C-alpha cells in the first residue's frame, strides 16, 4: 500500500541571511494577554487579530 | 499509606491543580494521520474520533448554559463530557469502552503506549536498518578465518 | 489388476493384498454429492440399506420449513432442490476469472388457512458453487480446497478429577450439544455436589432436579443407593415443584422480574425443545449409545428429554460408586468408564459438505428472521412466494464461506503430490475448533486409537505441529463423521477373506492381529502366538485362537506420501515426517524421471492426483498432437482431450502436460494418455536419480553441504521453468482518466522498442529488470516548476507534460521471456472492478539451472545446499571412467539415524545394474524368499520395495554380491556396495573403496533466486519513518532487542548508535549521510530519532510535563 | 546535551503554552476539496502548512518568506514537516 | 439529504427487481447523470482507521505497510 498526506514536499534550500523585512504587530485580548504576529512590509495590518 | 502520597505532593515543586483539567492538548496531526490510499480510499486514525467526541459535546454544553436550561440536562451535559474525556486518555477503564465500527475498542491516548504495542515495548528496542541484506549461507574452506 | 497400462514394476512384496487402496480423493467427492444429493449417493446410501435417505440440502430445507407468522394463519414451505446445468466449463472459468457455479433451484409453497388457497412453484435461490472433478473448487478463477476440520462430537463425557488439597478423586460429567447452552453436573470439593448453567453461579443438583417435577419422594425412591446425592438432599432446604423454577431463574439470572410464568417456559425454552437446543442427530447418537437409551430405534427428535438427564445423573452416581456397569429400565446394560477427550471415539471430522450446510442454514436462518418481518409487511392478497422470498442473505453467506474462512485455503499445486495431500488433510484449527495459542501439548500428542485412521509421521514441522494431520491411505469416513479402518473377520482361528469397517470404539471391542504375522494357505495361523494390540492400545502376545480381527496390509497406518518413502523402517520417526514433509515441495521439473527404487504407490498417486490425462473409454487413438488427444471408442462415440501447456500454478510452477501415446494405439479405460508435471509414464516422479558417493571431500560438503557435477548443469538434470504474472490496472482519478500509451515522458527512444504499438510489451522479448511491460501515464496537475528546471528547460527544446510516468516494470531480480498477455476492458464489457478502466496481465518464464545455494533434499530427511559446483573431469570417478554426480558427506548419516538412505542407495546400484543370481545347485539360503521374478533382471530396471513389507537386508547384500558387469564385463562394486575411486584433481587412487550408489533426490522450492534481497536506501513507512520490510522492493532487516545486546557486550557504542538514529529513523541524518558519502566526506554524528520525539509528543499529549534538562 | 530526563505533572499554563491555536470545531478536511478546514482538526493555521513553503491561499509559494505569517488565512511559510510538531488545546467549559 | 434519498431509492429498486441495480438505472429514476451518480457514491464512501489489525495476526497494524510518497529521495536531493 502507499498513500499521501494531501500535501507535498520539496528539497528547496533554506537560507537566512537573505529574508523579508518583517513590522511585527502586537494585540491586545480582552482577557489581557498579548500576542505578536510579524507581517510583512506590504502593511495591510488587520485591526484584529485570532490569537493563540 | 495516605501519607505516601502527601508526602510525594509536598514540596515536589508541582501543584494539586493537575488532577483537573481545564483545557486538554491535541496530539499533532501527523501522528494521527488522514491519508488517502491508492485507489482513493482514506485512512485515518481512531484518535480523531475521540477527540471529535470531546469537542462536539464541549460545544453543547456551551448551548445549554447560554440556553439556561433546567440544571438536569445540564449535569447530565457535563457528565458526558467527564465520559468523553476518560474514554479519550484510557478508553475502557471506567464503564464499557466506546467502540468504533464493527465491534472494536477505540485506542486511546494511554493505549498507543501502555499494551503490548507501544512506544515503551514496540517501536523501541529494535527497529529496521539501511544498508542491510541477507541471504543463504554455504560453506567456503578456502576464506581465511577473518 | 491394479491399471491397465501400468509399467512393469518388480515388488519385493511378500504378503498378498486382500484389498485395494480406495480412491484418495473421496473424502471430498462423497461428502459434497451428498450435500447436493446426487442419484448415485442415493443409490449407495440404499444399498447400505437406508430407509428414505436425505441430502444434506434436504435436510436443512426441511428443518427450515414451515415458516409462519406466530398466528398460525398462513405458512410458507420449501421442497425438492435441484440443479439444472453448469454454467461454464472448469478452463473457461480459470482463464475469465469467475466462479464455478450452477443455478439452485427449489419449489416453494405458500399456505392461508382462512382460505384454503395455496400456491407452489420454483423460486431461484442463486449460484452455488460446484465441485470440479478433482475435488476443487474454482472461485473467482483461483482453485481452492477445503478441508476436513476435526471437532468435539457433541454428546456426553464423564471425567474424574483429584482435589489435591484433600487428595481426594471425584467425578464430573459435562454435556455438549451441537447448538445451545452447555451445562454440567460436578461433584465439589469435598462429598458435595453442585450444577452450573451457562456458566453462571453454581447451584446444586437437587434444584434442578426438583424444578423438572420430580417430588422429594420420587428423589429419594430413585437415588436412595447413593450416599452424597443424599446428604446433599438432606443438606439442601429448597422446596416446592414451582418454586424451584423461581429459585434457578434468581440464580442463574438474578435481577430481572422473576415472574412465574417466565420462569416456568424459560428452563424448556433452551433445553427441552428444538427450537432452540439440539444435538444434530451426532449427540443423540452418541447419548443413546452411551447410555443405551432407545437402542435399536433411532429418535427423530434430536434435541434433550427428561429421560436423559435422569439417565445421565444415574450414570455419574454409579462412576462415583465404583460400579462396572449399569443399566436403565426399557434401555440395555453398558459398562461405566471415564471418556478420554482425544479418542476417535469422541473426535469427529466434518468435511466440506458439512461446513457448507452449516453456512447454508446460517443464511436461511438470516433468511427466515427476515421473512418473519415480511408476513407483517405483506397482506394476502400480494403476498407471493417471489416477493416473499429473498435470497441475498443465503448468497452472501455462500460466497463469504469460501472468499472467507480459514478452512478453504488456496491449494498447494508444487506437484501433484502436494495437492492430493492438501485435500486429504485433517485440520484441528477453524472457526468452532482449537487455537494456536490455546492448543495444550497434550491434544498434539500420539494416541492408539489413530492407528489407521491419521498418519502420526506426517505433520508439520513448525507450531502446527499435531493440530494438522493426515487422512491414512485405508480410512474412510462413516455418515456420522467418524473415521472406520478395514479389517479381515478371523473365525476359529483362520483368516477370513470377509472385511469390516470398524470405528475405534467398535475396534475397542476386539483384539486386532496385524497382517504381518504368517498363515498358512488355507488361513490358519502357523505360528503358536500372535502380536496383537488389546482394548487399551496396549501390544501383546496372545493365543491365535484369540484373535478376532487382522490387519488389511501393513501400508495402513501410514499416509499417502509417508508411503512413498523406502526403507521407512530403518529411518527415525523424527527424519520420516521430514522426509515426508519435504517430497510435497519438489519443483517439477523439465524432463521427469520416475525412481529407479520405489514403494509401488507412486503409480496410485499420480492417478488419483488429477494431474494425468486418463482415458474415459476402451478405444483406438485417431490422432496425437502437443495440444490434444482424440480416441475413437469402439461403441462409435469420439471423445477430445486437451492438455495444459505451460500454465502457471498458484505457486509459481509450470504445468506443462505431454501425450505419452501414438497414433494408431489401442488403449483401454482409465490409461494414463498424458503425463502431468511430475510424472512419467503414469508414475509420480518428484526427482531425479543420480550417482553418489558417500565420503567427505575437501571440506566442501561440510555440515551437510552438497557437491555437484558439472553436468547437472550442462545437461539441464535439474533444470526447472518458473513463470510470474504481473498485474496493471488504469483506473480514473479525479484529475483525469489514466491510460495505457506507447508513448510516455522523458524516455529514450530504445527503452519502449519492445512495446506494441497499443503500448504493451510484445510477446516473445526478452525484459530484465526495470524493464517496461505496460506503459502508462496519469494526470499530474499543478506543476510549479523550480527556476533553475524552468531554465533546464528553456536550454533544451523539451516542456514539462501534464502527466507522470506510471509504467510497469519487472520486478528488480526478475527476467525472462514473455509468454502471454491477457487484458480486459471496459470498453468491452469485461467485469472490471468499480473505477477500473482497463486490466493488463503478463505472464514471464524463466529457465532456472541448479546453481549453488539451491537446497536439494533427499526422501530421507536428508538435506542440504549446494555448495561446490565442480568441473566434471574433477569429480572423483570410477575405475570405468564414469564420474559421479553428488557427494555427501560421511558424518551426517550416523548421527542423523536415517539409515534408509544407505539401503536406498545400494538397492539403486543394484537396480541400475541388472542382477542374476545362480541357481545352479538350487536356490541359495538368502533367496529363499525373493519371489521368482526377482531372480534376474536387466540394466536400469526399476523395482519395487513397499513400505513395510520390502527388501530385506540378507536380499540386499546378496543382490549386491550377484551384479551384472558393465561393458568391459568386470565388476565395479564389490559385495560390501563400495568401490575403488580415482581422484579427479590428483589422479592417484583413493586409498579405501567407497560407497558408491544411485539415489533419488529432489530440488527443493527454496531456491536463492527468491530469497537474496538486499537494500542501500529505498521506501520508507509513512507512519514509523523507519524502513519497510518484505521481499520486495528494496525491504530493509530488522535490528532485534538480541543484536542490541549483542553490541552492548562488544561495547559497540558507535555502531548500535548509526543502526538506531543514523540507519532506521533520523529523516535528516539519513539524507545527510547519503550526501557525505556520494560526495566523500566524514560522516556527520546523529541527531535525536522520530521515535523519541513521538514519544515526548504522545506524553505531553497525555497531560504529562516530560521535559529534557541539560 | 543531554543530562536526565524530567517527568512533571502538565496544568493547564503548561498546555495553554504548548498550545499554538484552539481547536474550536470537529472539522477534518473538506469532503470536495479535500483540504484541511480552518479552525479544526487538521487546521493548517494551526498546525501549519500541509505544502513545504507554501500558504493556505497560494499566495506565498517561495523560500524567501520564510517566517512571514499570512494576513489572509493566518498560516505561517514553513515546511510541512513541522505538522509532527506543532500542538494544539481545547478549551474545556 | 441527496446521499439519504439516493440510498433510498437504491434500496426500493434493489427490493422491487432483486438483483443489485445499475448507474444507468439509478440517473433515469433520479434525473441525474450517471457520472453524478458515481460522485455521489464516492462522497458517500466513509473511510476506515490505520489502526485496524492486518496480516491476518494481531501483532500488525494496517498502518505498517504503506509507502511515503512525500519522502526525500536522497539521490535527488543531493
Ligand atoms: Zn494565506
Amino acid at each position: 500500500l502507499r498513500g499521501s498526506r494531501l500535501g507535498a514536499v520539496s528539497y528547496e534550500t533554506d537560507r537566512n541571511h537573505d529574508l523579508a523585512p518583517r513590522q511585527v504587530a502586537r494585540y491586545r485580548t480582552d482577557n489581557g494577554e498579548e500576542f505578536d504576529v510579524p507581517f510583512a512590509d506590504d502593511a495591510e495590518i488587520p485591526g484584529t487579530w485570532l490569537c493563540r | 499509606k495516605r501519607l505516601k502520597v502527601v508526602a510525594a505532593f509536598q514540596q515536589s515543586g508541582n501543584s494539586p491543580m493537575g488532577m483537573v483539567l481545564d483545557a486538554v492538548p491535541v496530539i499533532p496531526p501527523e501522528l494521527r494521520p488522514m491519508v488517502q490510499l491508492d485507489g482513493g480510499r482514506f485512512a485515518t486514525s481512531d484518535l480523531n474520533d475521540l477527540y471529535r467526541r470531546v469537542i462536539n459535546r464541549n460545544n453543547r454544553l456551551k448551548r445549554l448554559i447560554d440556553l439556561g436550561a433546567p440544571e438536569i440536562i445540564v449535569n447530565n451535559e457535563k457528565r458526558m463530557l467527564q465520559e468523553s474525556v476518560d474514554a479519550l486518555f484510557d478508553n475502557g477503564r471506567r464503564g464499557r469502552p466506546v467502540t468504533g465500527p464493527g465491534n472494536r475498542p477505540l485506542k486511546s491516548l494511554s493505549d498507543l503506549l501502555k499494551g503490548k504495542q507501544g512506544r515503551f515495548r514496540q517501536n523501541l528496542l529494535g527497529k529496521r536498518v539501511d544498508y542491510s541484506g541477507r541471504s543463504v549461507i554455504v560453506v567456503g574452506p578456502q576464506l581465511k578465518l577473518h | 489388476n491394479s491399471v491397465p497400462g501400468a509399467p512393469n514394476r518388480v515388488s519385493f512384496a511378500k504378503l498378498r493384498e486382500p484389498l485395494e487402496v480406495p480412491g484418495l480423493l473421496d473424502v471430498q467427492t462423497d461428502s459434497f454429492e451428498w450435500l447436493v444429493g446426487s442419484d448415485r449417493w442415493r443409490q449407495a446410501a440404499i444399498d447400505r440399506g437406508e430407509e428414505n435417505p436425505v441430502g444434506g440440502l434436504e435436510e436443512v430445507l426441511a428443518e427450515l420449513s414451515p415458516i409462519e407468522d406466530f398466528s398460525g394463519s398462513m405458512s410458507l414451505s420449501f421442497s425438492d432442490p435441484r440443479f439444472d446445468e453448469v454454467k461454464a466449463s472448469v478452463d473457461e472459468c480459470k482463464d475469465k476469472d469467475m466462479t464455478y457455479a450452477a443455478p439452485l433451484f427449489v419449489t416453494a409453497e405458500f399456505i392461508n388457512n382462512n382460505t384454503g388457497e395455496i400456491k407452489s412453484q420454483t423460486v431461484f435461490m442463486g449460484d452455488f458453487p460446484m465441485m470440479t472433478e478433482k475435488g476443487t473448487f474454482i472461485i473467482n478463477g483461483t482453485e481452492r480446497v477445503v478441508v476436513s476440520q476435526l471437532v468435539r462430537s457433541p454428546g456426553v463425557y464423564f471425567d474424574e478429577t483429584i482435589d489435591k488439597s484433600t487428595e481426594k478423586t471425584l467425578h464430573s460429567v459435562k454435556v455438549i450439544p451441537g447448538r445451545g447452552a452447555w451445562l454440567e453436573f460436578d461433584v465439589d470439593k469435598r462429598d458435595t455436589v453442585g450444577v452450573r448453567i451457562d456458566r453462571k453461579r453454581r447451584q446444586p443438583v437437587t434444584v434442578l432436579l426438583k424444578a423438572l417435577g420430580w417430588t422429594n419422594e420420587q428423589i429419594v425412591e430413585r437415588f436412595g443407593f447413593s450416599e452424597i446425592m443424599m446428604g446433599t438432599l438432606e443438606k439442601d432446604t429448597t422446596s416446592g415443584t414451582d418454586e424451584a423454577l423461581l429459585d434457578i431463574y434468581r440464580k442463574l439470572r438474578p435481577g430481572e422480574p422473576p415472574t412465574k410464568e417466565s420462569a416456568q417456559t424459560l428452563l424448556e425454552n433452551l433445553f427441552f425443545k428444538e427450537k432452540r437446543y439440539d444435538l444434530a442427530r451426532v449427540g443423540r447418537y452418541k447419548v443413546n449409545k452411551k447410555l443405551g437409551l432407545n437402542a435399536g430405534k433411532p429418535i427423530t427428535s434430536s434435541t434433550l428429554t427428561e429421560e436423559d438427564v435422569v439417565a445421565t445423573i444415574e450414570y455419574l452416581v454409579r462412576l462415583h460408586e465404583g460400579q462396572t456397569s449399569m443399566t436403565v429400565p426399557g434401555g440395555v446394560e453398558v459398562p461405566v468408564e471415564v471418556d478420554d477427550i482425544d479418542h476417535f471415539g469422541n473426535r469427529r471430522l466434518r468435511t466440506v459438505g458439512e461446513l457448507i450446510q452449516n453456512q447454508i442454514r446460517v443464511g436461511l436462518s438470516r433468511m427466515e428472521r427476515v421473512v418473519r418481518e415480511r408476513m407483517t409487511t405483506q397482506d394476502v392478497e400480494a403476498i407471493t412466494p417471489q416477493t416473499l422470498i429473498n435470497i441475498r442473505p443465503v448468497v452472501a453467506a455462500i460466497k463469504e464461506f469460501f472468499g472467507t474462512s480459514q478452512l478453504s485455503q488456496f491449494m498447494d499445486q508444487n506437484n501433484p503430490l502436494s495437492g492430493l495431500t492438501h485435500k486429504r488433510r485433517l485440520s484441528a484449527l477453524g472457526p468452532g475448533g482449537l487455537s494456536r495459542e490455546r492448543a495444550g501439548l497434550e491434544v498434539r500428542d500420539v494416541h492408539p486409537s489413530h492407528y489407521g485412521r491419521m498418519c502420526p509421521i506426517e505433520t508439520p514441522e513448525g507450531p502446527n505441529i499435531g493440530l494438522i494431520g493426515s487422512l491414512s491411505v485405508y480410512a474412510r469416513v462413516n455418515p456420522f463423521g467418524f473415521i472406520e479402518t478395514p479389517y479381515r473377520k478371523v473365525e476359529n482361528g483362520v483368516v477370513t477373506d470377509q472385511i469390516d469397517y470398524l470405528t475405534a470404539d467398535e475396534e475397542d471391542r476386539h483384539v486386532v492381529a496385524q497382517a504381518n504375522s504368517p498363515t498358512d494357505e488355507n488361513g490358519r495361523f502357523t505360528e503358536d502366538r500372535v502380536m496383537v494390540r488389546k482394548k487399551g492400545g496396549e501390544v501383546e502376545f496372545v493365543s491365535a485362537d484369540q484373535v478376532d480381527y487382522m490387519d488389511v496390509s501393513p501400508r495402513q497406518m501410514v499416509s499417502v506420501a509417508t508411503a512413498m518413502i523406502p526403507f521407512l523402517e530403518h529411518d527415525d520417526a523424527n527424519r520420516a515426517l521430514m522426509g515426508a514433509n519435504m517430497q510435497r515441495q519438489a519443483v517439477p521439473l523439465v524432463r521427469s524421471e520416475a525412481p529407479l527404487v520405489g514403494t509401488g504407490m507412486e503409480l496410485r498417486a499420480a492417478i488419483d492426483a488429477g494431474d494425468v490425462v486418463v482415458a474415459d473409454k476402451t478405444g483406438v487413438i485417431e490422432e496425437v498432437s502437443a495440444d490434444y488427444i482424440t480416441v475413437m471408442a469402439d461403441d462409435g462415440t469420439r471423445q477430445s482431450y486437451r492438455l495444459r501447456k505451460f500454465a502457471r500454478s498458484n505457486h509459481g510452477t509450470c504445468a506443462n502436460q505431454r501425450p505419452i501415446v501414438d497414433a494408431g494405439q489401442r488403449v483401454e479405460a482409465g490409461q494414463v494418455i498424458a503425463d502431468g508435471p511430475c510424472t512419467q509414464n503414469g508414475e509420480m516422479a518428484l526427482g531425479k536419480n543420480l550417482l553418489v558417493a558417500i565420503m567427505p571431500w575437501e571440506g566442501h560438503n561440510y555440515e551437510d553441504a552438497i557437491i555437484l557435477s558439472n553436468r547437472l548443469v550442462e545437461e539441464d538434470v535439474l533444470t526447472s521453468i518458473h513463470i510470474e504474472e504481473h498485474e496493471i490496472d488504469a483506473r480514473d482519478t479525479k484529475l483525469g482518466a489514466e491510460e495505457i500509451t506507447r508513448d510516455i515522458p522523458n524516455v529514450s527512444d530504445e527503452v519502449l522498442a519492445d512495446l506494441d504499438e497499443r503500448g504493451i510489451v510484445r510477446i516473445g522479448a526478452e525484459v530484465r529488470d526495470g524493464d517496461i511491460l505496460v506503459g502508462k501515464v496519469t494526470p499530474k496537475g499543478e506543476t510549479e516548476l523550480t527556476p533553475e528546471e524552468r531554465l533546464l528547460r528553456a536550454i533544451f527544446g523539451e516542456k514539462a507534460r501534464e502527466v507522470r510516468d506510471t509504467s510497469l516494470k519487472v520486478p528488480h531480480g526478475e527476467s525472462g521471456k514473455v509468454i502471454g498477455i491477457r487484458v480486459f476492458s471496459r470498453e468491452d464489457d469485461d467485469e472490471l472492478p468499480a473505477g477500473v478502466n482497463e486490466l493488463v496481465r503478463v505472464y514471464v518464464a524463466q529457465k532456472r539451472k541448479i546453481s549453488d545455494g539451491d537446497k536439494l533434499a533427499g526422501r530421507h530427511g536428508n538435506k542440504g545446499v549446494i555448495g561446490k559446483i565442480l568441473p566434471v573431469e574433477d569429480m572423483p570417478f570410477l575405475p570405468d571412467g564414469t564420474p559421479v554426480d553428488i557427494i555427501l558427506n560421511t558424518h551426517g548419516v550416523p548421527r542423523r539415524m536415517n539409515i534408509g538412505q544407505i539401503l536406498e542407495t545400494h538397492l539403486g546400484w543394484v537396480a541400475k545394474a541388472g542382477w542374476n543370481i545362480d541357481v545352479a545347485a538350487g536356490v541359495p539360503d538368502w533367496a529363499s524368499k525373493l519371489p521368482e521374478e526377482l531372480y534376474s533382471a536387466p540394466a536400469d530396471s526399476t523395482v519395487a520395495t513397499p513400505v513395510f513389507d520390502g527388501a530385506q537386508e540378507g536380499e540386499l547384500a546378496g543382490l549386491l554380491g550377484s551384479t551384472l558387469p558393465n561393458r568391459d564385463g568386470e565388476v565395479m562394486v564389490d559385495a560390501d556396495g563400495k568401490s575403488t575411486l580415482f581422484d579427479g584433481r590428483s589422479g592417484e587412487p583413493f586409498p579405501y573403496p567407497v560407497t558408491v550408489g544411485y539415489m533419488y533426490i529432489l530440488k527443493l522450492h527454496h531456491l536463492v533466486d527468491d530469497k537474496i534481497h538486499a537494500r542501500s536506501t529505498g521506501p520508507y513507512s509513512m507512519i514509523t519513518q523507519q524502513p519497510l520490510g518484505g521481499k520486495a522492493q528494496f525491504g530493509g532487516q530488522r535490528f532485534g532487542e538480541m543484536e542490541c545486546w549483542a553490541m552492548q557486550a562488544y561495547g559497540a557504542a558507535y555502531t548500535l548508535q548509526e543502526l538506531l538514529t543514523i540507519k532506521s529513523d533520523d529523516t535528516v541524518g539519513r539524507v545527510k549521510v547519503y550526501e557525505a558519502i556520494v560526495k566523500g566526506e566524514n560522516i556527520p554524528e546523529p541527531g535525536i530519532p522520530e521515535s523519541f520525539k513521538v514519544l515526548l509528543k504522545e506524553l505531553q499529549s497525555l497531560c504529562l510535563n516530560v521535559e529534557v534538562l541539560s | 546535551f543531554f543530562d536526565e530526563l524530567r517527568i512533571g505533572l502538565a496544568t493547564a499554563d503548561d498546555i495553554r503554552n504548548w498550545s499554538y491555536g484552539e481547536v474550536k470545531k470537529p472539522e477534518t478536511i473538506n469532503y470536495r476539496t479535500l483540504k484541511p478546514e480552518k479552525d479544526g482538526l487538521f487546521c493548517e493555521k494551526i498546525f501549519g502548512p500541509t505544502r513545504d513553503w507554501e500558504c493556505y491561499c497560494g499566495k506565498y509559494k517561495r523560500v524567501r518568506f520564510k517566517g512571514i505569517i499570512c494576513e489572509r488565512c493566518g498560516v505561517e511559510v514553513t515546511r510541512a514537516k513541522v505538522r509532527r510538531e506543532r500542538m494544539g488545546h481545547i478549551e474545556l467549559a | 439529504e441527496v446521499i439519504n434519498k439516493l440510498g433510498r431509492i437504491q434500496r426500493e429498486l434493489l427490493q422491487d427487481l432483486g438483483r443489485e441495480p445499475t448507474p444507468e438505472e439509478l440517473a433515469k429514476e433520479m434525473d441525474i447523470t450517471p457520472e453524478k451518480v458515481l460522485e455521489i457514491q464516492q462522497y458517500a464512501r466513509e473511510p476506515i482507521s490505520l489502526d485496524q489489525t492486518i496480516g491476518d495476526e494481531g501483532d500488525s497494524q494496517l498502518g505498517d505497510f504503506i509507502e511515503d510518497s512525500e519522502a526525500v529521495v536522497a539521490v535527488d536531493a543531493v
